[PDB]
């Protein structure tokens, strides 16, 4: 039977300061007991001063980030180049994730 | 499917199909609505060109949409049935989802919306019907009376008439209806409604129908004899 | 939900339905009314899967109320029961069937007769002098088979119903928190507020 | 009357006037030609320079279908593009199912049936183009020309557009003087000459020459555009003949 | 593309006429004469095989068609319209009856189905009415022998005897004088041949006349033996020789 | 007067668009002829290549519909090829569904039914073509069946189509009035082709070279067209007696 | 005349009148200019107001970081076509990780417009577009007509009185094509070009709209005090 | 007849141009934008004295920060309002914020040209959409059935529009107070109306950042009418 | 395109009338007269066949009177083919109701349903309306004996006595004159035949030109019987009432 999910490992960490924020992640990518890559970027600059990481199944992770980056692009087109605030980005990502409620993106997302 | 745009603008900015639908309303039998202090009365004309009619079974002009709201009309009879059915379905749908019966304004807004939709949808013609919608909101004792027309515009009225010779009975109502003091009782309201129809009807026999709606789902249709007593008293005061 | 009982006497139909609503571990409510008035002289009690019961009952209620307004006429209990049966028979071969069992108690104003109909979720309809759904019949039918007479008064029907509930409260493992009892006769529907 | 107001209506003659009106749009277009040579085909077209602001060599008119078929047309340019897009879908589905690239006669009928279908209903307009096309397949070289009616035949040489009469006369001379045949390189030279000669019907504005070819020996049976030195050589040969 | 004619092409004119139906009836009037006569023990339907060319093999063109083993049909008007109606009539006899009840439809109900198809071409979007009038003869157990006419409007009527097409007015008068309720099938065939001769100009023989009957069961035409209840079709098309034999006793 | 634009009845019960489609049939100015032998069915058609720039091998109005069925068309080539593609598709589908080769008369009926639909449905126009189907049927033997824009069809002993059909028709009629049989009493198809060409020459009053004609022959289990050199051999035999 | 009731009807001379009428809507529109060098491509557009209380209708729309257009005619039609270009540019980036070539963008616009000229029920687009962009083959300028005809040019103008700007660019051809690595001078040439189409009115601070794209320059639109420098 | 999506020889859509004529027959609506807020006012125009005028609803709330006034075939506006309300609420659901006034207006205008042989004809009503957002402050837009929308400092639509617009040309300046705008709408409405202006046949409304969209009471408007009368008699 | 050929069957005139409905009513005025009369103990349906022939098989013929179920029947005036389409739909509706509620469909509910179908063809779809007017004769246990009519507009009304088809003006005046409320079926049979005899365009009223039916509680006890009269039975009632 075909299993549409996998586990690419990885660990990410976000911390909010008083006037700053950091989003960190290791660069190792794996399946089972093998290393796929020692350097595969996992935390991405998505524009509008927002950084994102979707950790877990890397295919779903890449797909989600790609769709959010796209959502930022279309937010600019549709709303006169308005800056997407972090709270608005967060609500938007909820809808991206819940859209696949019954076939979920197998990831833990942090922005 | 048949998609042809039948309702369209003309060079002078008129939609003729909607305007011609109003001409069908002008042809229909006269309908009148008057609201008192604690009631609303709906009067309707019955053309006496049709005798040998079975009045038990013939479709009555006033229709209950729910236990607390009624609808009368002027225009195409067949068209009115479609609006009445839709209104009745929506009334039950509202009770089912909101757990409260429709307000008179809401029911009016729905019917008016259906009428509007049929003025800019492909392959359909407008309804040749204007309606008078009357009743009382749930747990409210303030009388309600609304009017709709083929274009889909609607509004509230202290008193209103539609159909043939409605220009005449509106003339009567405008000089006889006082806003500061509306018909205080059922008697006064029915009397003013019968009086308004007598300006247009012909014989006061089986040509006038009267339906009284009071608060808390109290709706009753007057009989021939009861109306005949109003007809009698009105003319005996007139002989002076 | 759990216990629903019905008995047709001389001049009325009596429906008794339990008050408890249990969600697994806890009893969330002890005053739940498992019934809907379909028309002035017709009452329907119900039991089955959570959510579907109330959804089905209210759907039926809406349809009968729609018919009543359209025709300015109350359908006979027989006609209402046939409509309900068809809806359940349709439902059993659907994608997700209504898991709902009902009793329909009505007074026919034309025939001047009380009528009780038992319908399960498959659309199995029977007209009965007394009926039940679930395990309720297993405890109560032997008492009803013994004492029931077709010429019983409403008061005698209530007394026989009390004996049935007492037997249920004795031998049933579940606490159903008593019953709400309603009477359907020529004057309409009323609730017995002390039982 | 009124028979010419609607497509697919037969006139009392048995004519489809809307199709005949589409031909008028074709006759209004620039001149395009096709020459069948020994082991392939050559296509050429006249491009009117409306203004100095047009970027030279950029507004390409000749179109490739698959990798072995060339298409050129005169009339409404967008209509021609629509026809080539369909042709590309037809060629793709043929190759998908049957593996081999679509034969030229097979491809000809696919375009033919599609153009003919736009003469069957009043809800569509006929194509305002005549299309010259062809290439090399397993049975050799093929040249076709397709009209707004859907009518097409095989050709030794073909011409359409405003200067078609001039071009046809030049093509007929080549057929008579070369019964044994014409080489691919000769056909490119001759194609340049014929377009230059046909430009007399469009003499007001100056033009840009565009040539393409498919040849078994010269291009390995693939469609290619004539560029650089070989194009200049053909322009020089053409300019020498008009003087 | 798409069929964008979703509106009626047949409509009421100010005088209450349905133009396209009237015009369809005019096309029927121009058609070659066909007739039907009902006897006590059978029904006969007949028409002329108006051959368009002598090089044409008129035997390959069937104007009289079997619909079911006990029901046959003939027409006057547009031949192609008739041919497609025969195809639809044969199919609807199976889909809306035989596949449900396991038996062939009675004459009146098959006629009703054909009538419905013709009615719909008079109201549906983007179509014209059928330019034919049909005469349908048949037998069934409970109704016995029957003969029906179906017009372009979809209207149908039962007849003792009738004619449609070119010389129908004269032919119907001829049939009124000869018809009675005691006719045997052979008498009806004789009257059919007499009536048809009046409307025919040229050759009048078995090769130019098409004639079929609904009569006795033909076990010889069943194609199998062994089932007592199955006794064969009642529809039989007369041969060229069989027609000529009855033209000597004419 | 929109009753002349679409296929609805005129006050005379006529369909003008159908009548005008019959007129489009003669737009090519080509005449065709079909005859039956003992074992074969022959169809001949005039071939005219008016432009020297044309490839004459691609100019044809005879089509190989199936292995057994051939079709000659009288009318414009776009409508001709439309009918040809559909007939080929229908014949192939028939074999797949019913397990045997589609008969010539059955294909003719099917295409005639399709044509009938265009005369009744408004959105579809009639095809301006007459279709003559030929074969040697396994049940009926040599067969000629012809379809027109009205949706009419019938079998033929022999037939002719085109601007000068009447001259050819009468010529054929007179021959069969003499012989009193429904076919050409000849063993070989070669001589049946020679008969067909000879009687077209007589009827039209014109001589033919090898490039002026187009010939199709149907035998048991195959239909084929003759090359120019095969036709030349036919023309030589005609001239030598 | 009798042949202009719909887009599905040729005239006896082979003309499509509904398409020609759609072309007429562009001529009523306000003037806009396009021109390019080998490093940059520039759009200049004269915006039109309803009255003195009203704003000036925007003329330039961004399609991607490397592509955008200016409009003349029915503005809602430009919104539809620019939205389609945004999607196509986006499809190319998401699926192929590839910036859409300006020439291919022109081909797509041609085909989309063509379908509205050959079918019943629809109508042609009533707007003209000038598309500029910088891709893997350098700077580009395209002119779109709703007939479907798309043309690659060094410079051009569309709208009312566009002939004056077009003649100026035809004279200046040899000069402005050589303006490489100097954005300000290329815009100056465009502002001088659009000035040849003005009558009665002149270029003010809320009147003028400028856009530029180039080698190391994302597609950016200048309005308000950002264009005062060029007035 | 002729297509519903047909162009005229001048390059204009027949149906769009004809709908503009229907809007000219509509009752007057006026909007004035200031740095303290945007004011919206309408002529009610009751057809009879028995018609209860407070049931005439020509000024409508779209969201807390966006209001709207209408003129023309007002029944056509209902589906436009429904779409606007849905768009405003939907954007808040997707983005946890208020929608920009321009973006709301653009969404409404996307419906306009969705007609053909979709709805069978264009809308026969024009809208004045007023609101506030953080990026562009107080704004007023004019949404037409052509699909075009212009931003305005002040705008009048309906039967008395060109006379009112000329008046707005002279009176508007960038320093107007909210109170000054209220009186100005009342003044110009009174000028173009057939009947004498009072609190029952005219209606005022405004949108401020603090309080949001508010339809004025008849008692509140009556005071502003009395204030207007006195200041006009003051010179 | 196709718009050119569209008659637009569902539009108002400037006067607010539906063209096609009005023209369909004109068609119906040339159809054979049908009469319905309601009495206290039953209903009568009488109708005239249109100019017949001696070779028409009458005993198997039906063009006017149709059975919808055991309690309800209709008289037809207009296009027979159109009527049969609607009649089959009505028969199905009656059975749908019987299956759903296990009770016979009330007369008005069936009438309203058919009338709504007619209405739809006047408001949407772009198709021509049905050129048919019905007289409905029926019984149910709510209202008892009932007469209704419907026409191509989809409007329906109830009647004590009514006519449709040709000469309705003359027929209605004659019915209005002689009808009384306490009338019985046997009297109503006579009135119907007398009215047809005076209004007919034929020279004389004979059995072969008539279709006749009664709905009576003259069914043994508490039930209703439909009687479609045979040709010989129409001949007898013509002699009994003294018309032939
Ligand atoms: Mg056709």
């Amino acid at each position: 039977q075909f299993n549409p999910y996998g586990d690419n490992g990885g660990t990410i960490l976000g911390i909010a300061g008083e006037d700053f924020a950091v989003l960190a992640g290791d660069t190792r990518n794996i399946t089972d007991y093998s290393i796929n890559s020692r350097y595969e970027p996992k935390v991405f600059d998505c524009g509008d001063n927002i950084v994102m990481s979707a950790n877990g199944f890397a295919a779903d992770g890449d797909a989600l980030v790609k769709r959010f980056k796209n959502s930022v692009k279309w937010y600019h087109f549709d709303h006169n180049d308005k800056k997407l605030s972090i709270n608005s980005a967060a609500r938007n990502i909820q809808h991206l994730l819940y859209g696949k409620r019954f076939f979920p993106y197998y990831v833990h997302t942090i922005i | 499917g048949y998609d042809r745009a039948l309702s369209i603008f003309s060079p002078d900015g008129h939609i003729f199909q909607v305007e011609y639908a109003l001409e069908a309303v002008k042809r229909g039998t006269c309908a009148v609505g008057v609201k008192g202090k604690n009631c609303v009365v709906l009067g309707c004309e019955r053309r006496s060109t049709l005798k040998l009619q079975d009045t038990r079974i013939t479709p009555s002009k006033v229709s209950k949409i729910d236990s607390h709201v009624v609808l009368s009309f002027s225009g195409l009879n067949a068209d009115s049935r479609i609006l009445i059915e839709k209104a009745r379905v929506e009334a039950q749908s509202h009770r089912l989802t909101l757990e409260d019966p429709v307000t008179v304004e809401y029911l009016t807004r729905y019917v008016a919306g259906v009428q509007q939709r049929y003025t800019q949808s492909g392959g359909v013609r407008p309804f040749g019907v204007s309606t008078l919608i009357a009743g009382f909101d749930p747990r409210d004792d303030e009388p309600k009376l609304y009017q709709t027309e083929p274009s889909g515009i609607y509004s509230s009225w202290s008193a209103q008439t539609i159909g043939r010779n409605s220009k005449t009975v509106r003339e009567f109502l405008e000089k006889n209806y006082d806003r500061k003091e509306p018909p205080a009782t059922v008697e006064e309201c029915v009397k003013l409604t019968v009086r308004s129809l007598l300006e247009v009807v012909q014989t006061g026999a089986k040509n006038i129908e009267i339906t009284v709606v009071k608060p808390d789902s109290d709706i009753v249709a007057l009989s021939s004899e009861e109306i005949n007593q109003y007809v009698t008293q009105i003319e005996q005061e007139k002989q002076e | 939900m759990d216990i629903i009982l019905g008995i047709r006497v001389q001049d009325s139909v009596i429906l008794a339905s339990s008050k408890a609503v249990t969600r697994g571990i806890s009893v969330l409510k002890d005053s739940d009314d498992k019934t809907r008035q379909l028309s002035p002289h017709t009452l329907m009690s119900f039991a089955g899967e959570a959510g579907d019961t109330v959804q089905f009952a209210e759907y039926i209620q809406a349809n009968i109320q729609l018919y009543s307004i359209r025709e300015d006429y109350e359908l006979s209990p027989q006609a209402v029961s046939s409509f309900v049966r068809q809806e359940l028979a349709k439902s059993i071969r659907s994608r997700r069937p209504y898991q709902v069992n009902v009793l329909i108690g009505g007074y026919d104003k034309k025939k001047n007769k009380p009528e009780l109909y038992q319908i399960d979720y498959l659309g199995t309809k029977v007209e009965l002098p007394y009926g039940a759904h679930g395990y309720s019949g297993f405890y109560t039918f032997s008492l009803l088979d013994h004492h029931y007479r077709p010429d019983m008064t409403t008061e005698e029907g209530l007394d026989l119903l009390k004996l049935c509930v007492q037997e249920l409260e004795k031998r049933m493992p579940m606490d159903f928190k008593g019953v709400i009892v309603k009477i359907v006769d020529k004057d309409g529907i009323r609730q017995v507020d002390d039982f | 009357t009124g028979y010419d107001l609607s497509n697919s209506v037969f006139s009392p003659d048995g004519r489809n006037f809307q199709v005949e009106y589409a031909v008028k749009a074709v006759e209004n277009g620039t001149t395009s030609i096709g020459i069948k040579c020994n082991d392939g085909v050559v296509f050429a077209v006249e491009k009117l320079i409306t203004s100095k602001l047009l970027v030279p060599q950029k507004n390409v008119k000749i179109q490739v279908v698959d990798r072995h078929i060339g298409c050129v047309y005169s009339g409404l340019i967008p209509d021609g593009r629509h026809l080539v897009n369909r042709g590309r879908e037809e060629a793709a589905s043929f190759k998908k199912l049957y593996k081999t690239p679509i034969p030229i006669p097979a491809f000809a009928d696919r375009l033919g049936q599609y153009v003919q279908a736009h003469t069957l209903y009043n809800s569509v307009r006929p194509f305002g183009v005549s299309t010259i096309f062809g290439g090399v397949d397993k049975n050799g070289a093929h040249l076709y020309m397709l009209e707004p009616s859907g009518s097409y035949w095989g050709y030794k040489g073909a011409a359409t557009g405003k200067g078609r009469q001039s071009a046809k006369a030049e093509l007929e001379k080549l057929v008579d003087h070369h019964p044994e045949g014409l080489s691919a390189r000769e056909a490119v030279k001759q194609a340049a000459k014929i377009i230059y000669l046909a430009h007399e019907d469009n003499k007001e504005k100056d033009f840009e020459l565009e040539i393409s070819w498919c040849s078994l020996s010269e291009t390995n049976g693939l469609h290619k555009f004539v560029k650089g030195d070989l194009l200049q050589e053909a322009i020089d040969f053409a300019q020498k003949e008009i003087n | 593309m798409t069929d964008r004619y979703s509106f009626s092409l047949t409509t009421f004119s100010p005088s209450g006429k349905l133009g396209q139906i009237d015009y369809a009836l005019t096309a029927v009037k121009q058609g070659v004469t066909s007739l039907g006569i009902k006897a006590t023990n059978g029904v006969v339907i007949a028409t002329e095989k108006k051959s368009s060319s002598p090089l044409a093999m008129s035997e390959t063109l069937s104007k009289v068609s079997l619909l079911t083993p006990d029901i046959g049909a003939v027409y006057s008007g547009m031949g192609p319209d008739y041919r497609v109606l025969v195809d639809k009539s044969r199919k609807v006899a199976h889909t809306s009856y035989k596949r449900i009840y396991g038996e062939y439809p009675p004459t009146k109900l098959l006629v009703s189905e054909v009538a419905k198809i013709m009615q719909e071409a008079t109201q549906s979007g983007g179509v014209r009415p059928f330019g034919v009038s049909l005469l349908i003869a048949g037998h069934d157990e409970f109704n016995g022998f029957s003969l029906y006419q179906v017009d372009p409007s979809g209207s149908y009527f039962p007849w003792k005897a009738t004619a449609i097409g070119k010389g129908s007015v004269a032919a119907k008068t001829f049939l009124e004088k000869r018809w009675n309720d005691e006719l045997e099938l052979e008498d009806a065939i004789h009257i059919a041949l007499l009536t048809l001769k009046e409307s025919v100009e040229g050759e009048f023989n078995g090769d130019t006349i098409e004639l079929a009957i609904i009569g006795d069961e033909n076990p010889d035409l069943l194609g199998y033996t062994g089932i007592p209840t199955d006794k064969g079709p009642r529809f039989r098309k007369l041969t060229s020789q069989e027609i000529n034999d009855r033209l000597e006793a004419l | 007067g929109y009753d002349r634009h679409i296929t609805i009845f005129s006050p005379e019960g006529r369909l003008y668009q159908v009548e005008y489609a019959f007129k489009a049939t003669n737009q090519t100015n080509i005449n065709s002829l079909a005859v039956r032998g003992k074992d074969c069915t022959v169809v001949i058609s005039q071939k005219k290549v008016p432009d020297k720039l044309l490839d004459p091998t691609t100019v044809s109005y005879i089509f190989c519909i199936s292995r057994t069925i051939g079709m000659v068309v009288n009318g414009p080539i776009p409508d001709a090829r439309n009918a040809a593609l559909r007939a080929k598709a229908e014949a192939a589908e028939f074999r797949y569904k019913y397990g045997y080769d589609m008969p010539c008369d059955v294909l003719a009926k099917r295409m005639a039914n399709l044509s009938q639909i265009y005369t009744q449905r408004a959105y579809m126009r009639p095809l301006g073509v007459i279709l003559t189907f030929v074969s040697v049927d396994e049940e009926l033997g040599p067969s000629i069946y012809k379809t027109d824009p009205a949706g009419y069809y019938v079998g033929y002993k022999a037939t002719a189509t085109g601007p000068k059909q009447q001259e050819i028709t009468t010529n054929l009629e007179n021959h069969f009035k003499k012989s009193k049989i429904d076919h050409i009493n000849e063993e070989s198809w070669e001589k049946v082709v020679e008969f067909a060409i000879t009687h077209m020459i007589d009827a039209l009053g014109t001589e033919f070279s090898k490039n002026d004609l187009e010939v199709g022959v149907a035998t048991k289990d195959k239909f084929f067209t003759l090359s120019a050199e095969n036709i030349e051999e036919r023309l030589v035999a005609i001239a030598e007696q | 005349n009798n042949y202009d009731g719909d887009t599905v009807t040729f005239s006896p001379t082979g003309r499509l009148f509904q398409v020609e009428y759609a072309l007429e809507a562009i001529k009523q529109g306000s003037v806009t200019v396009g021109l390019r060098s080998n490093t940059h491509a520039v759009l200049v557009a004269l915006k039109r107001n309803a009255d003195e209380l009203s704003s000036y209708q925007k003329k330039i729309i961004k399609c991607d970081e490397h592509m955008g257009l200016s409009l003349a005619g029915l503005a809602p039609d430009a919104r539809v076509l620019s939205n389609y270009l945004r999607q196509q540019c986006n499809y190319s980036s998401l699926v192929f990780n590839r910036k859409l070539a300006v020439e291919r963008a022109g081909h797509l616009l041609c085909d989309k417009a063509q379908k509205n000229t050959q079918s019943y029920g629809g109508r042609p687009y009533g707007v003209g577009l000038l598309i500029i962009g910088y891709d893997k083959s350098g700077a580009h300028l395209l002119e779109f007509q709703p007939s479907g005809n798309v043309t690659e040019l060094y410079g051009t103008a569309i709208g009312a009185r566009s002939q004056g700007a077009k003649t100026y660019l035809e004279r200046t051809l040899d000069t402005f094509i050589k303006i490489d690595g100097n954005p300000d001078e290329l815009i100056k040439a465009g502002v001088e070009a659009i000035s040849q189409s003005l009558r009665d009115e002149s270029l003010t601070v809320d009147n003028l709209s400028i856009a530029i794209v180039g080698k190391d320059t994302p597609f950016t639109i200048y309005d308000g005090e950002a264009v005062a420098k060029y007035i | 007849d002729r297509g519903v999506s047909t162009f005229s020889p001048e390059g204009r859509l027949f149906q769009v141009e004809y709908s503009l004529e229907a809007i000219k027959l509509g009752s007057t609506a006026i909007g004035i934008a200031t740095k303290e807020g945007v004011v919206l006012g309408v002529e009610k125009r009751a057809t009879s004295p028995l018609l209860e005028s407070d049931s005439i609803e020509k000024i409508v709330e779209i969201d807390r920060h966006i209001g709207c006034a209408m003129s023309g075939l007002t029944a056509d506006a209902r589906s436009m309002i429904e779409h606007a309300r849905t768009a405003a609420v939907t954007h808040n659901l997707y983005y946890d914020e208020d929608i920009n006034v321009e973006s709301l207006t653009q969404s409404v205008c996307d419906l306009a040209l969705r007609f053909g042989e979709l709805m069978s004809r264009p809308f026969g009503v024009a809208l004045l959409i007023a609101g506030h957002d953080a990026d562009d402050g107080y704004q007023l837009f004019h949404a037409e059935p052509s699909g075009t929308f212009y931003r305005y400092n002040a705008k009048a639509i309906g039967s008395g529009s060109e006379g009112a617009q000329a008046e707005l040309l002279n009176e508007w300046h960038s320093s107007l107070t909210l109170k000054e705008a209220e009186l100005l709408v009342l003044k110009i409405l009174k000028q173009v109306m057939e009947e004498k202006l009072d609190e029952n046949n005219a209606q005022l409304s405004c949108i401020t950042k603090q309080d949001g969209f508010k339809i004025y009471d008849n008692e509140k408007t009556a005071e502003l009418i009395k204030e207007l009368k006195e200041k006009e008699a003051a010179e | 395109g196709s718009r050119r050929y569209d008659s637009r069957t569902t539009i108002f005139s400037p006067e607010g009338r539906l063209y096609q409905v009005e023209y369909a009513l004109e068609s119906i005025s040339h159809a054979g007269t049908a009469i319905g009369i309601m009495a206290s103990d039953g209903i009568v349906l009488a109708a005239e066949r249109k100019v017949t022939s001696t070779l028409l098989e009458q005993d198997t013929s039906t063009e006017k009177l149709y059975k919808l179920n055991d309690k309800i029947a209709v008289a037809v005036a207009g296009l027979t083919a159109d009527a049969e389409i609607l009649i089959n739909t009505a028969r199905i509706h009656a059975q749908n109701y019987l299956k759903t509620y296990n009770e016979d469909i009330p007369v008005e509910i069936l009438v309203r349903r058919l009338s709504d179908i007619k209405q739809g063809y006047t408001q949407h779809g772009g198709l021509r309306p049905f050129g048919v007017s019905f007289i409905y004769a029926g019984y149910d246990d709510r209202y008892g004996y009932q007469l209704y009519t419907s026409n191509p507009s989809g409007n329906y009304t109830g009647w004590k006595a009514i006519s449709v088809g040709a000469n309705t003006s003359a027929a209605q005046t004659l019915l209005q004159m002689d009808y009384k409320d306490d009338m019985k079926v046997d009297d109503a049979i006579e009135l119907a035949l007398k009215t047809l005899s005076k209004t007919t365009d034929s020279s004389a009223l004979t059995y072969d030109r008539l279709e006749f039916a009664t709905i009576r509680k003259g069914a043994n006890d508490g039930e209703v019987y439909q009687k479609i009269f045979k040709p010989q039975e129409i001949k007898d009632i013509l002699v009994k009432t003294g018309i032939t």
